[PDB]
């Protein structure tokens, strides 16, 4: 269940949102919903 | 199926490459004209031209599909990753609008150049592929044939 430190989407540092399906953990900004922590 | 002719102009693409990414840029994204503006521009540029009802069938279908087809992806794989935080910028912007019309047409040139690579992840029969590849293709020569007024002549080095 290690998440890569890098991102999912672009290769970035940062804090992302998890998933446990796979170790995937693309950008808040990276997603397609374009979301703050608004949800 | 593998190739296009990108006419030897969009040297822009890669300029585009460099400026959002090394020579630090950006592209503030209320853009006028629009991506909706200029295919409802080259579909009656050419639809005045097909003779049959089999081609005014297929270009509307395709037309049609590349509004809708632009909309689902130019949110997740169309975007270089600067213009990213300023996509969520301009996400609180406009609510009520649709990805296809705050654009101009220099993101659906970047679906047009990489169209053929998404192609070879679907099983598509020769025809499909051969009539969406001349379709796209005439419409990069129908823009380098008008780049006055749809491609931008500065860029917006933006803070962070
Ligand atoms: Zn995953
Ligand atoms: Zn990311």
């Amino acid at each position: 269940i290690r998440n890569v430190d890098y991102c999912s989407a672009c290769g970035g540092r940062g804090l992302f949102i998890c998933c446990e399906g796979c170790p995937c953990s693309f950008h808040l900004s990276c997603l397609e919903p374009p979301l703050t922590p608004e949800n | 199926k593998h190739k296009i002719s990108v006419p030897d102009v969009l040297l822009w693409l890669v300029d585009d490459w460099e400026n959002i990414t090394k020579n630090q840029q950006l592209i503030a994204i209320p853009r006028n004209p629009t991506v909706r503006a200029a295919i409802a521009a080259f579909r009656e540029s050419k639809i005045s031209h097909l003779n049959n009802e089999i081609d005014v069938d297929v270009f509307e279908q395709a037309m049609a599909g590349l509004v809708i087809y632009f909309n689902k992806c130019l949110g997740n794989m169309l975007l270089y990753r600067f213009e990213r935080q300023q996509y969520l910028e301009i996400r609180q912007q406009y609510p009520d609008t649709e990805m296809c019309d705050l654009y101009g047409v220099e993101h659906l040139i970047r679906l047009f150049v990489s169209l053929p690579e998404l192609i070879d992840r679907t099983n598509m029969d020769s025809q499909s592929i051969e009539c969406l590849l001349n379709y796209i293709e005439e419409f990069l020569k129908y823009l380098v044939l008008h780049k006055d007024e749809y491609f931008i002549k500065e860029y917006q080095n933006a803070p962070p």
